[PDB]
RNA sequence: CAGAAUAAGCACCGGCUAACUCUGUGCCAGCAGCCGCGGUAAUACAGAGGGUGCGAGCGUUAAUCGGAUUUACUGGGCGUAAAGCGUGCGUAGGCGGCUUAUUAAGUCGGAUGUGAAAUCCCCGAGCUUAACUUGGGAAUUGCAUUCGAUACUGGUGAGCUAG
RNA sequence: UAGUUGGUGGGGUAAAGGCCUACCAAGGCGACGAUCUGUAGCGGGUCUGAGAGGAUGAUCCGCCACACUGGGACUGAGACAC
C-alpha cells in the first residue's frame, strides 16, 4: 500500500545516496504522439549496495534530507 | 421539372473599333425526386442565354438515389480548386448550404443536409463538384451486391 | 409596446385579410383599395420579390395577425426549437395557446384587440382568478369565464352574436348562456388555416 | 528505406486495382496474412495464398471487379509509424455510416470495428476500407 | 509539417494591432483643439474638408474630422473624439462628437439628428 | 465548534434556507461540511415546507455538533410530523 | 371612486440589404463599412411627402470569438503565384526487415475511491405569466489503486537472410 | 551553484528537514531549457465556436497574498495581528 518506482541508477558519488532516473511514456495533449519524459529522484542508500547502471526499486517515505524522500527497496538487476 | 438560374454574367471580347459584349447563364434542372442536371449557355442576350443553358441542362442528366429525403453517407468532392463537404441530417433540419449547393440539392430532391464549401466559390466549379459527389454517392444494396453479401450482413 | 393606428393598410400591404376589422362588412368593400400597396408607389402583387423579401413578408403576416412583437416572437421561436417535434407546428401551437387568442376564438371579443382589452381590464377569469396578462399560455383543461361585473355587456353580446355566425372551433367547448368555455387541446396544423407557411419563418430564423 | 510494410501492402493493392491486375504478390508476414484474411471474410478480395518456397514466403491476393470497377474503391492507412492511433470501445470510427469497414487490432485478434464494438473492446486502428 | 516538427516547434499566431491606437482601448477621449483648418481630399474628389489637430489625454497628437455643415470650433476648445476613418483624407482616423462638450449640434437639420447632436425642434 | 444552522438562499423577501453542518467561524453562506435538508417558510401548493435527514442529524449531534435554536425547533417539528 | 381621462420616439429607403418621388444646390456644400456619389432631371448631399425596420427605446464608438481551411491536431502549402539550405559527412533525437519464447511499460477491459456547492442540460414545483427561485437527476469526457487480456508498439533471450 | 549537494556529533521546533552550527567528502542542477529577463493572483466558472480550439477570471463559491513604505518580536489554543 506504499508508492514504489522502478528506475536506473545514474550516480552514487555522495555518501549513502543514489540518483535514480525514472522514465515514463505519455501522449502529447494536442498532437497525440507518444513522447518520452524523464525525472531525477534522490534516494537513500544506507549501506551503499547500489552502483551505477543497476536497475533498482524505491519507495516513498518521510524526508531524510533537503532533497531525499525515497528509500531503496531492492536491487532487481546488478550492473 | 423545377428550373433554377444559378448565375448570369456579362463577358467581353476585344475587337478593332471597340468591344463585343455577351451573356453567359448557368442553370440547374431537376424533377425533384432523384433526377437532376446542370448546363451553361452563351448568347448575346439574356433570354437566349437562359434557353440555351436550360437545353444543355436537360441534355445532361443523371439519376441519384437518396435515403428518404437525405444523403446516404457523408460526401467529400472536388472539381478544380473547389471542395465541397455534405453530410446527412435528421428530419426538420432543412438545407444548410450556400446558393450554388442549394440549387443542385433542391433540384435533386434532398430536404435535410448540412453542407460546406472550402476553397474557391466559383459557381460553375461548385456546381460541378456537388454534381460529382451526388453521382458517386453509394447505397447499401449496391454495396451488398458488389461484395456478394446480404443487406442484413452489411448492416 | 402595442401597435395603435390604421389597421386596413396592414392588410393592403400584406395582400390578404388579416381580420383586424370586426367583419360586419367584407374586406373588399371596407377598403376599396385592396390589390394595391398603401404607399404613394403602390403596386400590384405581380411585382418580383427576393427570397429574403418573401421570408420577411411571411413572418410579418403572422406577427400582425397575432399582435406579437419581435422580441417575444424570437423567444417563442427559441422555445419551439428547444421543444421536440416540428418547429413550425410548435410555434403555431404556442401562438394559439395565448389567452387573448383563446378569448377571441371563444367569442367574447369581436377582434383580438377587443379580447386583449378585456383581458387587460380583468373582465376575464382563468380557472377562478382575475388575471390581466394577455400572453399567458392556456393549458389543456382550463376553464375561461367572464367576470360577473363584466357580464350583461353590450360589446360582449355583439361579440357572441358575431361569433355565432363565425365558425366554432373544434377544440373549444363554450356555452354562451353563462358565457363560459373549456379548453381541451392545442389546435393542430390541419385545424389551422393552410395559408400560413411556417417553413419560411423557420428558414428565416435558421439563417 | 522501407519502414512501413503494412502501408506497402495497401499501396500495392491500391495500385494493382487502379491498373486492373488480376492478382498481386508481395513478401509475406503474419500481420499481412491476418489483414488479408479479414478482407477476404468481408468480401473485398477473392483468394489469399501463401507460398513458402524457402525461408522466403510470398503472399498472393486475387482481386475482384464488379461492373467494370474495382471492388475496393478506397483503402487508407490510419495508424502509421510516425503517429500511432489508439481508440476505446466508445470511440471506434465508422467508415461512411457503416457501409465500409475499419480494421482494428485488439487483444483478442484482428477484427472489424463492428465486431470490436460487439465484443466491447478497443485497440489500434490500422486501416479504413470502403 | 511533420508531426515531430510540430512537437518540436508549435504553430505561431501573430498578434493583431488596433486601428485606433490613440484611444488606448477607450470608446471616446477628451482633447484640446491644437489647430482648426481645412484640407484638400485625395483624387478624384474635390472639396474643402474641415479638420482639427487635437492633443489627447492619452498623450498623443492626432487629427480629427469635423462633420456636418458649419461648426463653431476654434483654437483651445475642449472636444470629445471617437473612432472613424474618412477614407479620402490621408492620416485622419478619428471623428469629433458634435454637441458633446464645446462642439455644438448643427443647425437646421431634422433628419438623422442623433448624429450631429441636434435637439428635436419644438 | 461544529454547528447546524440555516444558510439563506432564494430571492428578495422570499427566503429559502439550506440546513447545513459547518464550523461556526465560517461565513453564513460560505464553506460548510454537509447539507442535510432544507426549509421553505413560504411554501404553498405542492411545495414541501421542511425536509430533514434525521439519521445524519443524529449522527452529527452524537459527534458533538450544536444545533441552533431554529434548527432545534425544526427538528422537533419534523419528529412530530414523522 | 371619475373620466379617454396622465403617456411614442429612433434609424434607414444605389448594391451587398426590406423599403421612391419632388423641390434646393452645381466636383461647391456635403455623404461614405466596402464598391463609390456631387462638374444642371442627384432613387447616394439638404428639406418635404410617402414608405420600411424596431419600439420605451433607437443609433454610433470600443472590445472578444466567428465567418478565416487566413498557423490547417481535426484541417493548408513549397517547378512558374510567398516558400527545398550551394553540396556532403555526421552528434543528440525521430523512425526502422523476418521467425519464435517471455515480460505486461505503452495499448485495452472490469471493480473500488475520488472528481465540493453553485453554474450548463432534463423532468417537475412556486411566483397572476415570464424573468427569477427551487426538488431530484444526468453530466463533470479527469485522477489514483487494484484485478485481468496479449493482436500491435516497446524491453529481454534465441534464430534467419530479401536491407 | 559553495550552506551550495551529501554524511556525522551537537543545537533548535508542536513536528520531518542545512532549519542552524563544528568537522568530513566533492558533490548538486542544466538542450526534457538551468541561470537571467518581461508579464501575471490561481481554480470552479464566463463568452464564442458544429467540434477541436480561442479569449477571459467583474457580480457568486474555494484557496493564496497584502493593510502608508521596510525590519522585528510580544500576548495568546491560534497572529508575526486592517
Amino acid at each position: 500500500t506504499v508508492r514504489t518506482l522502478t528506475g536506473k541508477v545514474v550516480s552514487d558519488k555522495m555518501d549513502k545516496s543514489i540518483v535514480v532516473l525514472i522514465e515514463r511514456r505519455v501522449q502529447h495533449p494536442l498532437y497525440g504522439k507518444s513522447i518520452r519524459r524523464s525525472t531525477k529522484l534522490h534516494a537513500h542508500d544506507e549501506n551503499n549496495v547500489a552502483k551505477i547502471g543497476d536497475v533498482v526499486t524505491i519507495k516513498e517515505s518521510r524526508p531524510i534530507s533537503k532533497t531525499k524522500a525515497w528509500t531503496l527497496v531492492e536491487v532487481v538487476e546488478a550492473a | 421539372l423545377v428550373e433554377k438560374l444559378v448565375a448570369v454574367d456579362r463577358v467581353a471580347k476585344v475587337v478593332k473599333g471597340g468591344r463585343i459584349f455577351s451573356f453567359t447563364a448557368l442553370t440547374v434542372v431537376g424533377d425533384g425526386n432523384g433526377r437532376v442536371g446542370f448546363g451553361r449557355g452563351k448568347a448575346r442576350e439574356v433570354p437566349a442565354a437562359i434557353s440555351k443553358a436550360l437545353e444543355a441542362a436537360r441534355r445532361n442528366m443523371i439519376t441519384v438515389d437518396l435515403a428518404g429525403t437525405t444523403l446516404q453517407h457523408p460526401v467529400n468532392a472536388r472539381h478544380g480548386a473547389s471542395r465541397v463537404y455534405m453530410q446527412p441530417a435528421s428530419e426538420g433540419t432543412g438545407v444548410i448550404a450556400g446558393g450554388a449547393m442549394r440549387a443542385v440539392l433542391e433540384a435533386a430532391g434532398v430536404h435535410n443536409v448540412l453542407a460546406k464549401c472550402y476553397g474557391s466559390t466559383n459557381a460553375a466549379n461548385v456546381v460541378n463538384a456537388t454534381f460529382k459527389g451526388l453521382r458517386d454517392m453509394t447505397s447499401p444494396e449496391k454495396v451488398a451486391a458488389k461484395r456478394g453479401k446480404s443487406v442484413e450482413e452489411i448492416q | 409596446a402595442r401597435y395603435i393606428g390604421p389597421k386596413c393598410k396592414l392588410s393592403r400591404r400584406e395582400g390578404t385579410d388579416l381580420q383586424l376589422k370586426s367583419g360586419v362588412k367584407p374586406f373588399d368593400v371596407k377598403t376599396k383599395k385592396a390589390n394595391k400597396a398603401p404607399g404613394q408607389h403602390g403596386q400590384a402583387r405581380g411585382g418580383k420579390q427576393s427570397e429574403y423579401s418573401l421570408q420577411l413578408r411571411e413572418k410579418q403576416k403572422v406577427r400582425r395577425i397575432y399582435g406579437v412583437l419581435e422580441r417575444q416572437f424570437s423567444n417563442y421561436y427559441k422555445e419551439a426549437a428547444r421543444v421536440k417535434g416540428a418547429t413550425g407546428e410548435n410555434l403555431l401551437k404556442l401562438l394559439e395557446s395565448r389567452l387573448d387568442n383563446v378569448v377571441y376564438r371563444m367569442g367574447f371579443g369581436s377582434t383580438r384587440a377587443e379580447a386583449r382589452q378585456l383581458v387587460s381590464h380583468r373582465s376575464i377569469t382563468l380557472n377562478g382568478r382575475r388575471v390581466n396578462i394577455a400572453s399567458i399560455q392556456v393549458k389543456a383543461g382550463d376553464v375561461i369565464a367572464v367576470h360577473e361585473g363584466a357580464k350583461q355587456q353590450l360589446r360582449i353580446k355583439n361579440a357572441i352574436e358575431l361569433a355565432a355566425q363565425r365558425g366554432i372551433p373544434a377544440w373549444i367547448e363554450v356555452d354562451h348562456s353563462k358565457l363560459e368555455g373549456t379548453f381541451k387541446a392545442a389546435p393542430d396544423r390541419s385545424d389551422l388555416p393552410a395559408e400560413i407557411n411556417e417553413s419560411l419563418i423557420v428558414e428565416l430564423y435558421s439563417k | 528505406s522501407m519502414q512501413d510494410t503494412v502501408a506497402d501492402m495497401l499501396t500495392r493493392v491500391r495500385n494493382a486495382q487502379m491498373a486492373k491486375k488480376q492478382t498481386v504478390s508481395m513478401p509475406s508476414s503474419k500481420l499481412k496474412v491476418a489483414i488479408a484474411n479479414v478482407l477476404q471474410q468481408e468480401g473485398y478480395i477473392s483468394n489469399v495464398e501463401v507460398a513458402q518456397e524457402e525461408t522466403k514466403s510470398t503472399l498472393t491476393i486475387t482481386l475482384k471487379y464488379f461492373e467494370g470497377k474495382p471492388v475496393i474503391e478506397m483503402v487508407k492507412r490510419v495508424s502509421r509509424p510516425g503517429l500511432r492511433q489508439y481508440r476505446g470501445k466508445d470511440k471506434l470510427p465508422s467508415v461512411k455510416q457503416g457501409l465500409g469497414i475499419a480494421i482494428v487490432s485488439t487483444s483478442k485478434g484482428i477484427m472489424t470495428d463492428r465486431a470490436a464494438r460487439a465484443a466491447g473492446i478497443g485497440g489500434e486502428v490500422i486501416a479504413f476500407v470502403s | 509539417a511533420t508531426t515531430n516538427q510540430l512537437i518540436r516547434k508549435g504553430r505561431t499566431t501573430l498578434v493583431e494591432k488596433s486601428k485606433v491606437p490613440a484611444l488606448k482601448a477607450c470608446p471616446q477621449r477628451r482633447g484640446v483643439c491644437t489647430r482648426v483648418y481645412t484640407t484638400t481630399p485625395k483624387k478624384p474628389n474635390s472639396a474643402m474638408r474641415k479638420v482639427c489637430r487635437v492633443r489627447l489625454t492619452s498623450g498623443f497628437e492626432v487629427s480629427s474630422y469635423i462633420g456636418g455643415e458649419g461648426h463653431n470650433l476654434q483654437e483651445h476648445s475642449v472636444v470629445l473624439i471617437r473612432g472613424g476613418r474618412v477614407k479620402d483624407l490621408p492620416g485622419v482616423r478619428y471623428h469629433t462628437v458634435r454637441g458633446s462638450l464645446d462642439c455644438a449640434g448643427v443647425k437646421d437639420r431634422n433628419q438623422s439628428r442623433s448624429k450631429y447632436g441636434a435637439k428635436r425642434p419644438k | 465548534m461544529v454547528v447546524i444552522r440555516l444558510a439563506r438562499g432564494g430571492a428578495k423577501k422570499r427566503p429559502f434556507y439550506q440546513i447545513v453542518v459547518t464550523d461556526s467561524r465560517n461565513a453564513r453562506d460560505g464553506r460548510f461540511i454537509e447539507r442535510i435538508g432544507f426549509f421553505n417558510p413560504t411554501a404553498q401548493g405542492q411545495a414541501e415546507k421542511l425536509r430533514l435527514d434525521a439519521d445524519r442529524f443524529a449522527h452529527w449531534v452524537s459527534q458533538g455538533a450544536q444545533p441552533s435554536e431554529r434548527v432545534a425547533s425544526l427538528a422537533a417539528q419534523a419528529k412530530k410530523a414523522t
